[PDB]
């Protein structure tokens, strides 16, 4: 109720150039180069007009997208307000390309047989099964990679919140994919943060953030009556921060994929790494940190930039999820997607 | 000229390459350095009897 | 040789010479400030809000310009130190490792270099974790726990065994001769003539040129190590207590007027950090406004130390009945600003 | 040779009037201080 | 959006004006971001460089040097195209037109040169004003890179010839590469100059280095670490040429300079950095060929 | 302007000395920020509002959280200004240990006088620093030490406006800012002369460029404080040095505020400790808890002189009967106390990381750098093979 | 724009203040991108590794790590620079001040370089503070990649350092006309090692089984050396390939892999991207709204996000 | 307490070490302070 | 971990290698995870440690 | 249970050393030949019991 | 914004009891032993 130091609040408690813009320009005449010398239901419709009025009186912190998928894989309800959804595009092919590359002999019939099983339990129809929650993917490579009670905590959540068959079938697919040089990446790109699902029966319409900040979404205590909104990499240890030594500065986010070329059963691990050095410098640090370059066989560690978070203090030791999994939550993420640069 | 524990710094002639000559053509000397092999080669002022 | 010496020292032979151990401690004092009325005139500015978009916020930052002058022709403002809160360093044992930096052309035999290196680097508390990264830090290992405080780093200037033990019974300069610019004569090259001109006498002890000839002289071992002009141990992230002493370049950089030099001792940016587990060399964007008399008087203070457990046992009481010598064993009692305090 | 800066406010109340239009940027070394602003600059205020 | 308004020339035939009306949603490369630009500056007759119409390599050079702008509204006596490079990222959704495969809900379309597919198909000639427009094909980055490498791969077989690269089923179906006929002779003649810069930069990369390795090592950790992880890898390349081909630090180092540059110039041309992404909403999520697709500003 | 004394005979005649000087202002800035969430922006701006009173309430929460943040940062500039004042005062302030020696010489009246000064600084620092809690239990040595503290400074410019510090009429000169623990130790035992617990402050002086200043500021790039006065005091010099005018006008309004006013010697001083007051919950270090660095020195393996090698008294520290006296072999270790009473040691096996590095063998800067300015061979008898 | 304000220290008295004002448009090879930067984390004194100033191949590795930026304004107490790596994200980009003998054109991706021309070094030694500002120089990636190649190889030329002591130039370029003479001064073990280590490492991974199918074509190339005017030009006079000719080997593993295609992809990744790994890749490209199609040296180049 | 509260609200891994080392000193010292220092009565008051 | 120092006396790994180490006598005895005793009523002072 | 320590009690390996420790540690014999005395560092020191 | 509400209702009815007050430092505190008062005839240990 008013301050002592007034100038700081008129700006805080709250243009004239555009007003001055139309003033010289638009107020301007026939010149330039001038000639010489119904109780509440009813009340409820016009104030929606009023909002349509206002939204049409004016006019970026994000881009938003919606898609329709099945609940076979994925599943929005099990998941919550802040979650990683990964797209898993073009699974219609067996695929044919697995036959290409996969230097002989790898038995390229493995994928076609491995995948069909998935298909039998959980055709083409009109709702494709896209959208595997990123949290869900960590579960797939979880036993093989990273550790225990952490990777495992996440996986229990996926089978519990989505069948152990599908988990096992999908795990057989991940094994078969990492086997034949068709990787889990070059599949499963990032989709968003899961704003609101709107499911029916076996169907789901998932809205999720293409990019922009998470916390500013449906918001509320949760979006609707949910836990709330946040961006948390699923792995407490299945996400990592390689700022072993660091300053106070904006920190970039990358999605790192690593592989064992059959060095140790061809495992594949995805980590949401956080560092404060540019993509340009990330390759060297990654090389020092990861040593799947133990094949002899060759390649590995493709990486992409998720976005750039300029806020550094929200990673929380929060066990609760879904079934509780500890998840690191990073506040302030701004999404600048970037492209795959692993080679 | 007493600088490092381990080395003798002394003034010998510049170009006498050893071994050589009979007497050095004693010229404009310059100070050399030569590793003291052992600890008993340290001066008796700095390591008394 | 540095390899011969390894055997002798580790097997307990006395290798003809002896060291002088310089280590820098760091305390937490409690002060009192008496300013004097209108000691300074302070001018206040205007507010000037700024603003900008962020990762989930709006974030107005307020500032205010200010400015000030000391009014008055003399000294106003003294500050006393009246008690030590705690020491802050383990006030201990840990020795220096030159393998954390690279200033030195290695041994020619590469079998000898590796042999000598990891005999030293094997279990050091400082010994490097891994191999020095080209760009980077030497990576001091981090132990799982710590108790008494920060680890003070000790440094060894090899002196002659015959340098009186009486030199060290007083606040004396560790290098063997007085280097201060406090002692200078006011004539252009007063310092660096005062130190290093061993044709003259030692200002502290005029009857001598030095105590240690192997330190005080320019280009003498001792100089070649700890002088920061050669930066033998730059790339080592650990502090050098003796960097202060041998560094003619720095000693000469200061001025000689005591008027100031007493008021820049009250606040002298430290050469260390109290924020690390082992005392490191101050990282560039931060400073410590320590007190540091040893930067002016250009001296080190003796602590109570004996070459015996029995002589040291003797000196718990005053130096009343302290045994100062016994056959070849000696005792040095405390002469230092801490004498008479308890801690 | 470091010159001082041009003065704005001394300028707001001009004493005289320049009677000729020249490109004047090609005359750069007639003057002791020359700033050619293209429209608006920050130092202009 | 920063619209830039391309000025249609003087009177054009009524069938030409209807040709342009159908060009809304097509990608244009505009040489400078000036608000007022001519149509001749955009037309393919403005890609001439060495006195010739550019090949697929000469095009890919230009596509990396000018600014693509999607056509938003075509008006008689204007064309309004909004440059893809300008403004904030993830904003200014402007509709594209899909050509060939699907363009699913993401994947960052690359605009690759037209000849890679039916050559003259998409030339869109305007006879009245005597100019022409070749619109790049909007393909996803994984598929765009697979294709452009797929064709130069087929162009090395053809260079000297005595498993079909040309099938390439993408998503659902089989994408056909070959249009048979002499189109390949037209496709292969335009990739002719891209194939060589590829063949050269390889043959010049392998051998120069091997020749250099011998001069090198003729003077440490270099040796040990090199041969360490190169076991039964690096030496073999040296061996095949020696058996069937020839073997100078001074020409070595000066050729290592000229190669190192030419190499990265091809990595720039190639890799078809994405101009845009697809992020849909209240949309099909798959854009069927020839259908406008929503699109966004930064790869 | 300084005085002089007439003298006789041998001495050179004394002419009056005048010292003119300028000082340059040092300039800083204080920063504080706050934030508004995204949901808050939407409520504040009226966007997120709805046809429900639950949206009003959310706006009430958002307005109310704003006022929390806005008011917390405004108060931060009144704490910044206290914290800022300490950093400037603590930056000019020699240790007292180095003053009392220094101050004896500055009022005496010179290479030897400097030499004998520095020996007193060394001494009196190594003695009188930490004095409370060193000599603390001695009550008359402490009290004389607070009369040393408060009398070592010299008065400043006389500013009539800082009418504050007066108490029941009597003006205060000095601030004495201590730590809350030291403040309590002093006030309970040594000086409880805490005479007066309330007292009279004032308000902020203000300065503005208006008629001539503003012009000559904006036009000339030079301003002078009170140029409208300074100007006509000069123009009147032609209408017809001892400058007594200065300024005496406002007598600002005052206040009684709760203070701690002690007398040390004859001084009114404000004993003080601002920790609970301002630094309390701020997560900020209180400057008066300071820091000190001390380098120490230990000899290793060094060796007694010829005359210091005696027993002490025959038969003491003597080995069991058939054994060898190790007290008679050259020393190789050193014992001391680690902070907190654990007895420690440093052998010479400990120097291995230093002397067992191949720096022990590098001299090429030493040999090459003492080879400047060529020398004369001595007789080259042992230097020649 | 996430402009970062580098703070000038009081006591910097004009003329140095006078000197700094001219500085807008240059780059802060800030150690890290932070909103508020004191002047000492940005200064060249921060580039100093343990005890030692990095050479001019050491800086590239330091500019590899940390985040770079341009100077938008110099105020009495601050230098306001907009980092490029975050992305200019300005509708028109953030002005970059061309500091270089070179000239941008339009669309040229701009990668930065430590100052490397012998004739002019951009340093403002500010006497009041113990600081000098050396200004990194923006440069088209075609030219900046030619330079890095010169610096990488050049240590190589003097590395041996065997044959007669007279080696090729490698210290001199040409951009348009205008001979450009690089600074030849010091080469440091560690700085040249990593640059050599990653060069050697990547050129190996670009060799595959299908690569041998391409090496078959060297005699075929030289057949074109000589009967086309292009392809004649392609092969540089100093071409090892020319000296490399002065084959399938059966061994096809079941015939359905397509090693040609796979060999291209492999080469394109590792060897194709060498300017980027050896040096810092472009993050900006000149764009001029007013339709001025070049940027004179010393002018402000309107710059837009990544090429 | 007295040791732990000259850390908590005042002013970090070294601070935690120097806190603990003195936390276990002042336990040995000041526990049983009456019956230990009980004779000297300015210590009890304090 | 006996590869490291000791938090209390950093200059050395242990005082008693026969207790402080994992699976050492005096670890095997007095660690109550093994509970050799623990079938006796009498207190183990060392169980605490 | 917090500090993770045991405290010494005044104990000697010799009766004669222990008699020295009656009356305090000022004149206590800490060692005689192979015999040792350990004096009391413990919260109970300074108390009577 | 500065919520001052809290509560003030009835100054409780009060009574003088026999207590033992002590000023320790700048504070006024009760000094006490409840043994005779409460734990005295009961077989419960004083805490």
């Amino acid at each position: 109720t008013k301050p002592l130091p007034t100038a700081p609040m008129a700006w805080a408690e709250s243009s004239p150039r555009e007003l001055a813009g139309h003033a010289p320009l638009r107020r301007v005449l026939r010149p330039p180069i001038a000639r010489r010398d119904t109780r509440a239901t009813r009340d409820d419709t016009e104030q929606a007009v009023d909002k349509i009025l206002r939204g049409a009186r004016r006019a970026p912190r994000y881009h938003l997208t919606r898609q329709v998928t099945l609940t076979d894989l994925c599943q929005p309800n099990a998941e919550r307000a802040g979650a990683l959804l990964l797209a898993l595009r073009h699974p219609t092919d067996l695929p044919h390309l697995a036959r290409h590359r996969a230097p002989p002999g790898r038995q390229t019939e493995r994928l076609a047989e491995a995948w069909g099983q998935l298909l039998e339990a959980s055709e083409s129809g009109c709702a494709r099964a896209g959208l595997v929650s990123f949290n869900f993917l960590v579960a797939a490579c979880t036993a093989a990679y990273d550790a225990r009670d952490a990777a495992e905590a996440v996986r229990a959540h996926i089978t519990t919140n989505y069948a152990g068959a599908r988990l096992d079938r999908f795990s057989e697919c991940l094994r078969a994919m990492v086997h034949t040089h068709v990787f889990p990446h070059e599949v499963m790109r990032f989709f968003g943060g899961l704003v609101s699902w709107v499911t029916q029966d076996e169907l789901a319409s998932v809205t999720a953030v293409c990019s922009g900040p998470q916390e500013a979404t449906h918001t509320g205590h949760p979006g609707r009556p949910c836990s709330a909104v946040t961006i948390p990499a699923c792995a407490f240890v299945d996400l990592d921060a390689e700022l072993c030594l660091g300053g106070p500065g904006a920190a970039f986010l990358y999605l790192v994929f690593t592989y064992r070329q059959c060095r140790d059963q061809e495992l594949c691990c995805v980590y949401v790494v956080k560092s404060q050095l540019p993509p340009r410098g990330l390759e060297a640090a990654l090389e020092r940190l990861f040593g799947r370059l133990r094949i002899t066989t060759c390649t590995y560690a493709a990486f992409a930039e998720l976005g750039v978070m300029p806020d550094d203090s929200p990673r929380c030791l929060h066990r609760t999820e879904r079934v509780g999994v500890p998840v690191v939550i990073l506040e302030g993420v701004v999404w600048r997607p970037g492209g795959w640069r692993a080679c | 000229l007493e600088l490092h524990p381990a080395f003798d710094f002394f003034a010998g002639v510049a170009d006498v390459e050893l071994p050589g000559g009979e007497v050095p053509p004693a010229g404009p000397g310059a100070i050399q350095a030569t590793w003291r092999v052992v600890n008993g080669n340290l001066p008796l002022a700095l390591c008394p009897v | 040789s540095p390899v011969a010496l390894y055997h002798q020292l580790k097997t307990g032979l006395h290798p003809g010479f002896g060291f002088t151990v310089v280590r820098q401690d760091r305390f937490v004092t409690e002060n009192v400030l008496f300013s004097e009325r209108a000691s300074e005139a302070y001018f206040l500015g205007q507010l000037q809000v700024a603003r900008h978009e962020t990762g989930g916020g709006v974030n107005f930052t307020l500032t205010q310009p200010r400015g000030n002058v000391d009014l008055g022709v003399g000294y106003t403002a003294v500050a006393a130190t009246a008690t030590v809160r705690n020491p802050v360093t383990d006030m201990g044992n840990l020795p220096q490792n030159f393998y954390l930096g690279r200033g030195a052309p290695p041994l020619l035999d590469n079998a000898a270099a590796v042999y000598l290196r990891n005999a030293v680097v094997a279990g050091n508390r400082l010994g490097p974790a891994q191999p020095l990264p080209v760009f980077g830090c030497a990576q001091v290992p981090r132990r799982a726990g710590m108790d008494h405080g920060q680890d003070a780093v000790c440094e060894f200037i090899a002196t002659p065994v015959a340098t009186d033990i009486n030199y060290f019974r007083r606040p004396c300069n560790p290098r063997g001769r007085a280097a201060g610019g406090v002692y200078a004569g006011d004539k252009e090259g007063d310092v660096i003539a005062l130190m290093y001109d061993h044709g003259q006498s030692d200002p502290a002890r005029p009857f001598a040129a030095t105590a240690n000839p192997w330190a005080s002289q320019r280009f003498s071992y001792g100089d070649l190590l700890y002088n920061g002009a050669y930066h033998l141990n730059g790339a080592s992230p650990v502090l050098s207590p003796c960097f202060k002493f041998f560094t003619a370049a720095d000693i000469t950089a200061k001025h000689r007027c005591l008027e100031r030099l007493i008021v820049e001792t009250g606040s002298a940016v430290s050469t260390a950090t109290a924020a690390s587990d082992v005392q490191f060399k101050r990282p560039p964007g931060c400073r410590e406004l320590v007190e540091d008399p040893c930067g002016l008087f250009q001296e080190a203070y003796p602590i109570t130390c004996a070459s015996d457990p029995a002589l040291l046992r003797s000196a718990r009481d005053g130096e009343a009945h302290a045994r100062e010598t016994h056959f070849t064993q000696y005792l040095i009692y405390d002469a230092s600003p801490l004498k008479g305090l308890s801690l | 040779r470091d010159p001082p800066g041009y003065r704005y406010a001394a300028a707001m109340v001009p004493t005289g009037s320049i009677l000729s239009t020249i490109e004047v940027a090609s005359h750069r070394r007639l003057f002791d201080f020359f700033a050619r602003v293209r429209s608006d600059e920050n130092s202009l205020y | 959006c920063f619209e830039a308004d391309i000025a249609i020339p003087s009177g054009i035939s009524r069938p030409d004006a209807a040709a342009l009306q159908r060009c809304e949603g097509r990608v244009v490369f505009l040489p400078t971001i000036r608000r007022q630009l001519a149509l001749a500056d955009v037309a393919h007759e403005s890609f001439v460089s060495g006195g010739v119409s550019p090949d697929t390599l000469g095009l890919l050079l230009a596509y990396r040097r000018r600014f693509p702008a999607v056509i938003t509204r075509v008006l008689p006596t204007r064309i309004v195209a909004c440059p893809v490079d300008l403004g904030l990222t993830h904003a200014g959704t402007v509709n594209l037109r899909n050509t060939s495969p699907v363009d699913l809900c993401n994947g960052d379309p690359v605009s690759l040169v037209p000849p890679v597919f039916e050559g003259q198909a998409t030339d869109v000639r305007l006879e009245s004003l005597d100019l022409t427009l070749r619109f790049p094909v909007p393909l996803p980055t994984p598929l765009a890179r697979e294709i452009v490498a797929r064709l130069v791969a087929r162009g090395i077989r053809d260079l000297n010839p005595d498993p079909d690269l040309n099938v390439l089923y993408y998503n659902g179906a089989r994408l056909s590469l070959v249009a048979d006929v002499q189109q390949l002779a037209s496709v292969n003649t335009e990739l002719r100059s891209l194939v060589l810069n590829m063949v050269y930069s390889i043959t010049e990369g392998t051998t120069l280095i091997l020749t250099l390795i011998p001069r090198l090592l003729a003077l440490g950790y270099v040796n040990a670490l090199l041969q360490m992880q190169s076991v039964t890898r690096e030496a073999a390349q040296l061996i095949h040429p020696e058996a069937p081909m020839l073997m100078r630090r001074l020409p070595l180092y000066e050729a290592l300079v000229a190669w190192l540059a030419h190499a990265g110039q091809l990595g720039d041309i190639l890799a078809l950095a994405p101009a845009v992404r697809v992020c849909t909403f209240d949309g099909a999520a798959v854009v069927q060929s020839g259908d406008m697709a929503p699109v966004i500003r930064y790869p | 302007h300084q005085p002089l004394i007439a003298r006789d005979g041998p001495h050179p005649v004394e002419q009056p000395v005048h010292n003119y000087m300028t000082k340059v202002i040092d300039r800083r800035a204080l920063n504080a920020a706050f934030s508004l969430a995204t949901e808050a922006i939407a409520l504040l701006t009226g966007e997120a509002l709805d046809g429900t009173g639950i949206s009003l309430h959310r706006q009430l929460r958002a307005i109310q959280q704003l006022a929390r943040n806005v008011q917390a940062v405004l108060g931060a500039f009144e704490r910044g200004t206290a914290d800022q004042m300490l950093h400037v005062l603590l930056e000019k302030a020699p240790p007292l240990a180095l003053l009392l020696p220094m101050q004896r010489y500055l009022d005496n009246g010179t290479r030897v006088a400097r030499a004998t000064l520095v020996a007193e600084l060394k001494r009196s620092f190594c003695d009188t620093s930490f004095f409370l809690g060193k000599a603390g239990h001695r009550r008359e040595a402490i009290e004389a030490w607070l009369v040393d503290l408060t009398t070592a400074t010299q008065p400043s410019v006389a500013v009539p406006r800082l009418t504050h510090a007066d108490t029941r009429g009597r003006p205060v000169d000095g601030v004495l800012v201590t730590t809350a623990a030291i403040k309590q130790r002093l006030l309970q035992s040594f000086l409880k002369v805490e005479d007066t617990e309330a007292d009279v402050p004032v308000t902020y002086g203000e300065m503005v460029l208006n008629g001539a200043n503003l012009v000559t500021a904006l036009v000339m790039g030079k301003a002078v404080r009170s140029l409208d006065d300074v100007g006509r005091h000069l123009l009147d010099m032609q209408e017809e040095n001892r400058e007594t005018l200065d300024e005496l006008e406002s007598a600002p309004q005052t206040t009684r505020v709760r203070a701690d006013l002690v007398a040390i010697g004859d001084r009114l001083v404000f004993l003080e400790a601002l920790e609970k007051r301002i630094y309390a919950a701020t997560n900020v270090p209180y400057p008066l808890v300071g820091a000190m660095d001390l380098t120490f020195v230990l000899p290793l393996g060094l060796f007694n002189p010829a005359m210091e090698r005696f027993a002490a008294h025959a038969g003491d520290l003597v080995p069991a009967p058939g054994h060898p006296e190790p007290r008679a072999f050259p020393p190789r270790q050193l014992f001391f106390w680690g902070k907190d009473h654990q007895v420690l040691r440093l052998s010479m096996e400990n120097a291995v990381g230093t002397v067992c590095h191949p720096s022990l063998m590098n001299i090429d800067a030493a040999v090459g750098g003492v080879n400047h300015d060529p020398v004369e061979a001595a007789n080259p008898y042992g230097a020649y093979v």
